[PDB]
RNA sequence: AUGUGCUUGGCUGAGGAGCCAAUGGGGCGAAGCUACCAUCUGUG
RNA sequence: CCUCUGGCAUGUUGGAACAAUGUAGGUAAGGGAAGUCGGCAAGCCGGAUCCGUAACUUCGGGAUAAGGAUUGGCUCUAAGGGCUGAGCAGCCGACUUAGAACUGGUGCGGACCAGGGGAAUCCGACUGUUUAAUUAAAACA
RNA sequence: UGGAGCCGCCGCAGGUGCAGAUCUUGGUGGUAGUAGCAAAUAUUCAAACGAGCUUUGAAGGCCGAGUGGAGAAGGGUU
RNA sequence: AGAGGCGUGAAACCGUU
């Protein structure tokens, strides 16, 4: 049923914010009122991976940059000081 | 025998034109086909078709899909309805010359 | 940040924000039906 | 037709493919609707 | 404006349809204020770089006056520093500026952001304040 | 139907008779199953519990000087 | 209880026959 204590249990003993309960042990959980560490223990509840947010795209440009490019007359908008 | 499975090509860009509601017009499309072509009120979305459907967003549905429809028993509960119809996403590089046939298994 | 005095009412505002005991229906004289009842959101303490 | 090109910023590691920016912006544009902005009709 | 960490479920409901009238946005051939008390609102301008800038003036300004050109992508050239033994050799290092060639169905501040301008009259010098809830003004200071 | 008091005649007494007072208090209509439940982009699929928008998972989105994390005043157990 | 946590029980208004 509902799982608001226990997922915010996980995500105070987790230090994340990225919860991850296993569908299919619903009833495994929802007696974990305390638990939660044994629980992540045995994978039953996980730590999900940041969503990622890459750089790549940063770099090249950078790199293009560094090379001069996207720095002429059109690309400006500040003044010169 | 009314265990059939069959697979088809549902046009969802004529389904939904001139319609924030795209995508979901596209399940609610979708479920009405299946119920069309298999009789049975009782339509079960495959999670992976819903993630086929909103692949692009709510906006940008793909004009065409390839699904699976197999009509199913029911032994599981004691609904009403005795059989229902479980629809699946098939993938496809292409929707030419693609025609509507049986699925043997 | 409360004082000792202002703690103090607040403590007896709670202790009397309970319903009526369901035996006290039964007395010889009794017309109480319910009880005086105080919400923190309806209504507010005398500060 | 959000049809097909082009394009800015960002995002999916890159590409192919795309999405977000209360219709991103812009070009051309089916159908339908529509203009004395009709080379249609108006009487014994 | 887009994203990550973190957060949320669209703000007292949902479904079908897409008539009028409305509220909030977008476009419109030719004309271009003929509309209206009045260009109301809304549309023109808008960033940077390089040129250029009048009357008048308290000489400070006016002034981004006005007006013109340019702006993408890609490949280069030149210049701009620190450590080693009027000038020679290595290792390290962050970003700019300028000048070119090539290249696009002339498109390039491609979204976002982002001053329309000029010639005058009246009043108040200016900045500031003011009738909370119809008057921001020439009123008050 | 109601369940505990009441009336005639001779006198006496009065806070003694309502349709109005934008009367006072209380109750109830038509309006009317009507106006309406339209500010801040957006929801979808599957499963679970259950007699019958909640929870879990997966998607798609939003906040992006925050719709994040903490306090002061106020509240007083929320 | 045609007194059901309530004596009698009018009118306005409503349902039904």
């Amino acid at each position: 049923s509902m799982l608001r204590l226990q997922k915010r249990l996980a995500s105070s003993v987790l230090r994340c914010g990225k919860v991850w309960l296993d569908p299919n042990e619903t009833n495994e959980i929802a007696n974990a009122n305390s638990q939660i560490r044994k629980l992540i223990k045995d994978g039953l509840i996980i730590r999900k991976p940041v969503t990622v947010h890459s750089r790549a795209r940063c770099r090249k440009n950078t790199l293009a940059r560094r090379k001069g490019r996207h720095m002429g007359i059109g690309k400006r908008k500040g003044t010169a000081n | 025998n009314e265990v059939v499975t069959r697979e088809y090509t549902i046009n969802i860009h004529k389904r939904i034109h001139g319609v924030k509601k795209r995508a979901p017009r596209a399940l609610k499309e979708i479920r009405k086909f299946a119920m069309k072509e298999m009789g049975t009120p009782d339509v079960r979305i495959d999670t992976r078709l819903n993630k086929a459907v909103w692949a692009k967003g709510i906006r940008n549905v793909p004009y065409r899909i390839r699904v699976r429809l197999s009509r199913k028993r029911n032994e599981d509960e004691d609904s009403p309805n005795k059989l229902y119809t479980l629809v699946t996403y098939v993938p496809v590089t292409t929707f030419k010359n693609l025609q509507t046939v049986n699925v043997d298994e | 940040h409360k004082t000792f005095r202002i703690k103090r009412f607040l403590a007896k505002k709670q202790k009397q924000n309970r319903p009526i005991p369901q035996w006290i229906r039964m007395k010889t004289g009794n017309k109480i039906r319910y009880n005086k009842r105080r919400h923190w959101r309806r209504t507010k303490l005398g500060l």
